[PDB]
This record gives structure tokens, C-alpha cells and sequence, in this order.
């Protein structure tokens, strides 16, 4: 930008309905700070957010360090707070051939006093006098009563830790709504009723692309289900809903009598009621607990040493 | 309080200006004083802001090198000057008071405004207005009353204020705006209706008052004669 | 002319803490984030803490980073020691067009 | 800059109107608030609704605003006869840098039983040829500015040189006056047999045309 | 691909670790200031490989010289090479017995 605002009153700009191509941000090699809380910069061309927001104000060298979450200082309690839970992160660099020039540049006021502590995401503009006693300040500007607001001295032959560094600040939200800012990463086609991984919006996970006639509202992007799966899928690029079909859902349940011991198992599914099974085999027996194959079954009760469930016990016999 | 300004002025298309809002009954204690135009038929426009404590200001980014804003902490003025006038200049300015607030957006708000000083650019120079004598004809006349009224031709500038008989008439009278012309030009009427009985019996002046130009002439209304 | 200190060599007795400090010189250590590796000797280093405190894949739970602002200083916490610990151990940051070792 | 408003809007004293003002992701989405003001015709601007909810004191509560994604609303619940200004929304931009004000909206709400227009043309006395000018006039009165048509004609063409409107002027008795000037020369002044002012509203026009000799 | 950092680190025996410089798949280059116009790395896309070239080698170069993918501008030398010895001596090399 060809100026910045303030510190007292930073500008910030909504950014959305395009994709954030981060590989030109971090890769500058010009700016000074890039500690970036909770998500890391690396896994920034992958995920998608909500919004952006870009916040901008103009630092010394000596609060750069102090934008932090969790910290302190005449910055950090007064002008700008983070939350302690920030996604994002702030970029510094060095303003020299810019914002530099003799005799000092005194447009810029930092809050050296205020009333209480500054609230996360807050802009305080205000220029009533902080008084400190018990003397009343009604616009005075006498003893015991300064304006809020000071001047930063920003001459070419300052001090490093005084110089005006350009500070823009990367917040990044994650709310129930569809994501109208993306990573640079394309799409492939779309398949269905086909057990094929996915990566819908930020979202990848493993199972069956199904139609799904449920009504979807418009502010909502993912459906979960009663077990907190993923169930519906909003699919921006032709903006419908498929059902998430699980590659496997019903409970199977392999009675093995080991290993060395013999190799002939028996194949317990809880959710057939005796078809979705692996194999037809032989021996059919449905019990309580569901449909077993595989297994013999018999009118004597010896002792249990296999369990199945509901009383019902097998064993490995001749 | 109350921040009043200068009065109206007029500028030539090429010089500098210095308008003044003073506050009156109290002073803008630690309160940013802001400033903003009003073009003819166009929205408000943002001039600049200033603090008159630490005594800084800042423009938009449409102009900067035209306009500089400087105030007094002291005496309690805020001044302007704008260079390099254009004609495209002509509006209404006003001195702001900016009242901050906390909050998320935390967006500036000018609640307190002065009474607004009038800027025109016009490159001709004040002449003298010519009076025009203006009587109904015969067929004009049909009723039992008549119009009759006053003409003021080339005068300059726009609030030139026209009285009937040193202020004798008040019922009747009516006042008409001016209009812009290709030379820059304006040109007032005023038309009142007079019984004809009166017409032999009681003579009608027009006097017209120049604050400028310092002229006030005096001038004679009668029937014609032919008609 | 920024720079990267810690302490030459430290011991400590198997079964407890011990604390490595790396201190930079001239400019911040809230800044540029920091890196930890363990360089096992006749082998190539290997990345053990990097970011403020997050841990690549292979790595024991035990190891683990802070940081501290306020002292100008990156902190690597190893509890519970173990033969396969006996390494040199290095911090690492970032600067202006170059990156700084330990 | 960007914070465009429609220009004018219609009520009835009976009914609400609903005000919006648009911007853009850096002056309205972004979540800077939004300030309404009201300008009399012929007066300073006020500030009517700031925060996008408090009222300043003085202000009447059926003003209220609202701010909702990136566009803000004003409606006005009961419209009287002094409700007639125009109203620009404010806020803060960050491209700018600087406060950006509405584009204006012109809330008109008024009704009248117009009649037929009434012109009067006075011709130019004998005291103008001497002093180079011609000044023509064609009195207007008794008519709305809803459609006032400025015509001369002298028979053979018309004349579309010198021809200007002006905006009427209120009456003491709730009318619309105004006067329109021809420019022309005493050496054209007699060349011509006449010179007649037309001046159409809703349809109806009236002519009359004096006569010089 | 990938937009992958490629960097060179070099550590003299017993020291500490030295980083000479760093590379785009670009011609974009980044060098440290103390070993400044000494170093020119380069990248072959066709042999799939980048190198360095240090001209004027001094006693104190003898040193094992790594070479380190970076996932990141400024992030963690992620996959390192071998450690390769780089001996500086008069001498040549002789058949052993």
C-alpha cells in the first residue's frame, strides 16, 4: 500500500472469493517475522478458510516481539491484542526507503495510556485525556492528565529497535459456512457410487460417493450424523450434495483359533440378520448377536471357551 | 458547543484560499477536528483529519499536494488552504468534529458540524448591474390587475437582494432565481401584480443594494405609452 | 551480525530433566521461529523439535521445546535420558537472506 | 468512493421505507460500522445514527438503522413533513485510508393537486437597442417543475440559441415561479415578425405571441 | 517441483555447523555474508540435481558438507544427505599397502 494507517486505528480489509496463493507470502526472503500459531505455513496451500483478514499498523522494532498471543507491554495491552487462541500470523519488515524521512515522522500515535486492558480483536479510537488522580480531567491537560495518544519518532538515523517496521497481521477464521477462499490446489473430476478416497474443501476422508436427495440449507457446508461423521458434502465446483457412503459399515467379528493352531476361522457379522458379506461358505448360523458363517453349530452346551455373545459360545472341536 | 466558521467567499480559478472554524461557547478539548466538501448535487467528500493536540493531519489519497490543514491549540481554529483551484472546485465546505468510540469496527463519526462557508470559482471580474425597467403592454393588461415588475442584468455575484419601495411591499412580490450563461452570467426577475387604478396615482421604484461593488441606484418604473 | 549461543557441553545423571538454552546475540528469538537437531556422531544430523515445539515423525515424546521472549533464549527440555541421547545438540534460526546455526 | 446508494426513494407518512447502502470486502464487509447522516435542504449535515444502533440524544427513536454482511440499512418508521432530505451513509475504508461518505438518496415524499401552467411574455422596451442586448424574457408562473419545456420559435425556425432553463422557486402559497432569458441583438431584433415562448406540462401547451410593431 | 528449498550445510570436525547458502529451483540464490563471493550453486532440472562451486579453498574448509531439502523458506532442513569428507591437502591421493 502506499501509506498505512495508525496504530490506534489499524485498517483491516476482508479477503474472499479468490484463492490465497500463499507461495509468493512466505517466500518473499524480505520480511522479519513469520511465527505462525496453531497452523503452520507449509500446511496453509492446503487448508480453507472462511475469511481473511488482514490487519496493518506500522511498529518499532522493540513491540514487533510483543504481538505474540500471550504476552505484555504497552502494545499488546493497549493497541493490539491477539487471542490466546490466534490462527494466522503478523509480517514485519524493514521500512527505510519508505516511511523514513528527516526531522522525524510524527503522523503515526501509539496508545501510551489507557483505561483498562484492550479486549482481542478490539480497535480503541479515543482521544478523551487519561487522567491518574482524583482531580477531575473534563479536557484539561494539566498535571496528572496526558493524551492518550503519542507520537513515534521515525528518523533515517534512529535506532534498530526504533525503526518503523510495516506490520501486517493474517487472521485466519474457521466457521460453519462454505469456504469462498481455497489453497491454489485444482480439482479433479468427480466420481461415484465407487469406494474412492477424497479431498472435499480441506476435508479428505475414504468411502462411497452417493446422490443424496436431503435439502441442504445455504449457510451450512458439512452434515454430521449422530455417530459425528462426515455424511453430506457441499462440492463447490458443482455446488451438490452427495452422501458419504462408509466402504464398510456393518461389524464383522473373525473367531480365529489361532494361528499355528488351525487355519479354518469363522466369520461373525453383527448387522445381518440370517447378502453383504464376504463369502457365502457354509454352516449358516444366526444368533443374538448376529449372522455367523463359517462355524458349526451343535445341540449339546459344553463349557465356554470361545465367547460370541448372548450366551452363545463356539469352540475348536474334531 | 458550536463550531462556527468564516462567511462566504469567492476565489479566482488559480489562487489559494483560508477558510477558519472557530469554536465557539467552549473549545474541541482533545477532540480531532475533520473537514468536509459538499459539491452541488454530489455526495460529502472527506477533505482531512486533525488532532489539535499534537497538532497533525493527513489527507485522501485522492488529493495531497493542493491541500494543507493546520490548526491552532491555543486560539481553538482549524484552517484550510487549498492551491491550484479548479472549477470543478465549487462546494460548500464544513469543519467536523470527530467523536472516536471502542469497539470492533470502531468507525469515525463527525457529530458536531459548522455552518458551512461558500467557495465558487468564477474568472469574470464584479461589474456594475444594469436595471431594466419592465411595464405590461395593453394587452397584457385584460384584468383589473397588472404585472409589472424589475429586470437586473449583469451582476455579480449571486446574493444581490432586490426591494419594492424600500421594503413598502410585502404582499405580491416574488423572487426569482438566477441562471448560469455560456460567459458565466446571471440574471435575475422580479414580478409583482398591481391593481390598474393604482397605476396613475402611484408610482412603483426599484432599489437594488450591491454589498461588493458598494453601488445602490435608484430608478424610475412608468406605463408605456404606445401600449 | 546475529549469532546463535548455547553452553558448550552439558551432562546430567540418567533419570531426571535437563535444559538446554540457545540465546541469540543481536536480534529476536520471537522471530523466524527456531529449529532443534540431535547430530548422532559418524551420521547426519536429524531434525528432533522444529516450530515453536512440534515434533516430527520417529521422535520420542520426551523431547520437548519452549520459548521465552522476555530472555532472548530458545529452551529444549529432555526428561528421562537414555544412552542413545549422548549427541551434540544444535539450535537453528533464520535471518535476513541467511540462515544461522549454533 | 464505493458506497453506493440508490438515488432517490418514495414513501407515504403511513407506511416504512428501507434505505441500503453497499460497499465493498474493505469498507462494510471488513465490519467497520456505518453512520448516517441527515442533510436538511439548506442546512448542515447531522449525525443521525451512529455504532449502527445508538441514537444520539435529540434524535428521534423512529430512526433506526441496522448493518448486516457487508450492506447497512436504514428504515424510518413515521414520515412527516420535514423527513424530506437527502441521507448518506459513512464509514471507514482501508484502501482509502481514509472516511468514505454514501452517494446520496434523494427521500422525497410530498403530493399536490397541480393545474394547468400560466405564461406571460413581456417584450423588450425601446431603451435595449441602444445598449446592444436584446433581453428576452418569458414569465412562467402558476406551474410545477415536473415538466417545464422552453421553446422559441419565430415562424419560420425555431431558435435553439440563448434558450436555458432555471430551476422554479417556492411561493408564499405553496407554487412554483420561474422566468427563462433569450440573449439576441437589436439588428436581429426587427428582422423577425415574432418571437414565442412554448411552454408544455403534462401534455398542455400554451402559446401566445406578442407583436413588436 | 514442489517449490522446494534446496540448502548446503557444512560443519568442520568437533564444531558446530556452518550454513553456506540456499536455492529456488529458480536462479534465485541466497548466500551468508561471512562466505560471501566465494559460493555459486546452480541447479540442473535435467539431471535432477543442484551443486556448489567454492573458489579460493582455505585450510579451515576441511569440513563434512551436507546437502538439506527445506519444506520451507524459513523452516526445518526436513531430508539431509550423507555426510560427505571434503579434506583440504597438498598431498595426493597414494595406493595403500
Amino acid at each position: 500500500a502506499t501509506r498505512f494507517a495508525s496504530v490506534y486505528a489499524w485498517n483491516r480489509k476482508r479477503i474472499s472469493n479468490c484463492v490465497a496463493d500463499y507461495s509468493v507470502l512466505y517466500n518473499s526472503a524480505s520480511f522479519s517475522t513469520f511465527k505462525c500459531y496453531g497452523v503452520s505455513p507449509t500446511k496453509l496451500n492446503d487448508l480453507c478458510f472462511t475469511n481473511v483478514y488482514a490487519d496493518s499498523f506500522v511498529i518499532r522494532g522493540d513491540e514487533v516481539r510483543q504481538i505474540a498471543p500471550g504476552q505484555t507491554g504497552k502494545i499488546a495491552d493497549y493497541n493490539y491484542k491477539l487471542p490466546d487462541d490466534f490462527t494466522g500470523c503478523v509480517i514485519a519488515w524493514n521500512s527505510n526507503n519508505l516511511d523514513s524521512k528527516v526531522g522525524g515522522n510524527y503522523n503515526y500515535l501509539y496508545r501510551l495510556f489507557r483505561k483498562s486492558n484492550l479486549k482481542p480483536f478490539e480497535r480503541d479510537i479515543s482521544t478523551e485525556i487519561y487522567q491518574a488522580g482524583s482531580t477531575p480531567c473534563n479536557g484539561v491537560e494539566g498535571f496528572n492528565c496526558y493524551f492518550p495518544l503519542q507520537s513515534y519518532g521515525f528518523q533515517p538515523t534512529n535506532g534498530v529497535g526504533y525503526q518503523p517496521y510495516r506490520v501486517v497481521v493474517l487472521s485466519f477464521e474457521l466457521l460453519h459456512a462454505p469456504a469462498t477462499v481455497c489453497g491454489p490446489k485444482k480439482s479433479t473430476n468427480l466420481v461415484k457410487n465407487k469406494c474412492v478416497n477424497f479431498n472435499f474443501n480441506g476435508l479428505t476422508g475414504t468411502g462411497v460417493l452417493t446422490e443424496s436427495n436431503k435439502k441442504f440449507l445455504p449457510f451450512q457446508q458439512f452434515g454430521r450424523d449422530i455417530a459425528d461423521t462426515t455424511d453430506a458434502v457441499r462440492d463447490p465446483q458443482t455446488l451438490e450434495i452427495l452422501d458419504i457412503t462408509p466402504c464398510s459399515f456393518g461389524g464383522v467379528s473373525v473367531i480365529t483359533p489361532g494361528t499355528n493352531t488351525s487355519n479354518q476361522v469363522a466369520v461373525l457379522y453383527q448387522d445381518v440378520n440370517c447378502w453383504r458379506v464376504y463369502s457365502t461358505g457354509s454352516n449358516v448360523f444366526q444368533t443374538r448377536a448376529g449372522c455367523l458363517i463359517g462355524a458349526e453349530h451343535v445341540n449339546n452346551s459344553y463349557e465356554c471357551d470361545i465367547p460370541i455373545g448372548a450366551g452363545i459360545c463356539a469352540s475348536y472341536q474334531t | 458547543v458550536q463550531l462556527v466558521e468564516s462567511g462566504a467567499e469567492v476565489k479566482k480559478p488559480g489562487s489559494s484560499v483560508k477558510v477558519s472554524c472557530k469554536a465557539s461557547g467552549g473549545t474541541f478539548s482533545s477532540y480531532a477536528i475533520s473537514w468536509v466538501r459538499q459539491a452541488p448535487g454530489q455526495g460529502l467528500e472527506w477533505m482531512g483529519g486533525i488532532i489539535p493536540i499534537l497538532g497533525i493531519a493527513n489527507y485522501a489519497q485522492k488529493f495531497q499536494g493542493r491541500v494543507t490543514i493546520t490548526a491552532d491549540k491555543s486560539t481553538s481554529t482549524a484552517y484550510m488552504e487549498l492551491s491550484s483551484l479548479r472549477s470543478e472546485d465549487t462546494a460548500v465546505y464544513y469543519c467536523a468534529r470527530e467523536n472516536g468510540y471502542s469497539g470492533y469496527g470502531a468507525a469515525a463519526n463527525f457529530d458536531l458540524w459548522g455552518r458551512g462557508t461558500l467557495v465558487t470559482v468564477s474568472s469574470a471580474s464584479t461589474k456594475g448591474p444594469s436595471v431594466f425597467p419592465l411595464a405590461p403592454s395593453s394587452k397584457s393588461t385584460s384584468g383589473g390587475t397588472a404585472a409589472l415588475g424589475c429586470l437586473v442584468k449583469d451582476y455579480f455575484p449571486e446574493p444581490v437582494t432586490v426591494s419594492w419601495n424600500s421594503g413598502a411591499l410585502t404582499s405580491g412580490v416574488h423572487t426569482f432565481p438566477a441562471v448560469l450563461q455560456s460567459s458565466g452570467l446571471y440574471s435575475l426577475s422580479s414580478v409583482v401584480t398591481v391593481p390598474s387604478s393604482s397605476l396613475g396615482t402611484q408610482t412603483y421604484i426599484c432599489n437594488v443594494n450591491h454589498k461588493p461593488s458598494n453601488t445602490k441606484v435608484d430608478k424610475k418604473v412608468e406605463p408605456k405609452s404606445c401600449d | 551480525n546475529f549469532m546463535l549461543t548455547q553452553p558448550h557441553s552439558v551432562s546430567e545423571s540418567p533419570g531426571k530433566t535437563v535444559t538446554i538454552s540457545c540465546t541469540g546475540s543481536s536480534g529476536s528469538i520471537a522471530s523466524n521461529y527456531v529449529q532443534w537437531y540431535q547430530q548422532r556422531p559418524g551420521s547426519a544430523p536429524t531434525t528432533v523439535i522444529y516450530e515453536d515445539n512440534q515434533r516430527p515423525s520417529g521422535v520420542p515424546d520426551r523431547f520437548s521445546g519452549s520459548i521465552d521472549s522476555s530472555s532472548n533464549s530458545a529452551s529444549l527440555t529432555i526428561s528421562g535420558l537414555k544412552t542413545e541421547d549422548e549427541a551434540d545438540y544444535y539450535c537453528q534460526s533464520y535471518d535476513s537472506s541467511n540462515v544461522v546455526f549454533g | 468512493s464505493v458506497l453506493t446508494q440508490p438515488p432517490s426513494v418514495s414513501g407515504a407518512p403511513g407506511q416504512r421505507v428501507t434505505i441500503s447502502c453497499t460497499g465493498s470486502s474493505s469498507n462494510i464487509g471488513a465490519g467497520y460500522d456505518v453512520h448516517w447522516y441527515q442533510q436538511l435542504p439548506g442546512t448542515a449535515p447531522k449525525l443521525l445514527i451512529y455504532g449502527n444502533s445508538n441514537r444520539p440524544s435529540g434524535v428521534p427513536d423512529r430512526f433506526s438503522g441496522s448493518k448486516s454482511g457487508t450492506s447497512a440499512s436504514l428504515a424510518i418508521t413515521g414520515l412527516q413533513a420535514e423527513d424530506e432530505a437527502d441521507y448518506y451513509c459513512q464509514s471507514y475504508d482501508s484502501s482509502l485510508s481514509g472516511s468514505v461518505f454514501g452517494g446520496g438518496t434523494k427521500l422525497t415524499v410530498l403530493g399536490q393537486p397541480k393545474a394547468a401552467p400560466s405564461v406571460t411574455l413581456f417584450p423588450p422596451s425601446s431603451e435595449e437597442l441602444q445598449a446592444n442586448k436584446a433581453t428576452l424574457v418569458c414569465l412562467i408562473s402558476d406551474f410545477y417543475p415536473g415538466a417545464v419545456t422552453v421553446a422559441w420559435k419565430a415562424d419560420s425556425s425555431p431558435v435553439k440559441a440563448g434558450v436555458e432553463t432555471t430551476t422554479p422557486s417556492k411561493q408564499s402559497n405553496n407554487k412554483y415561479a420561474a422566468s427563462s432569458y433569450l440573449s439576441l441583438t437589436p439588428e436581429q431584433w426587427k428582422s423577425h415578425r415574432s418571437y414565442s415562448c412554448q411552454v408544455t406540462h403534462e401534455g398542455s401547451t400554451v402559446e401566445k405571441t406578442v407583436a413588436p410593431t | 517441483s514442489g517449490g522446494y528449498f534446496w540448502s548446503w550445510i557444512r560443519q568442520p570436525p568437533g564444531k558446530g555447523l556452518e550454513w553456506i547458502g540456499c536455492i529456488y529451483y529458480s536462479g534465485s540464490t541466497n548466500y551468508n555474508p561471512s562466505l560471501k563471493s566465494r559460493v555459486t550453486i546452480s541447479v540442473d532440472t535435467s539431471k535432477d540435481q543442484f551443486s556448489l562451486k567454492l573458489s579460493s579453498v582455505t585450510a579451515a574448509d576441511t569440513a563434512v558438507y551436507y546437502c538439506a531439502r527445506q519444506l520451507w523458506l524459513r523452516g526445518r532442513f526436513d531430508y539431509w544427505g550423507q555426510g560427505t569428507l571434503v579434506t583440504v591437502s597438498s598431498a595426493s591421493t597414494k595406493g595403500p599397502s
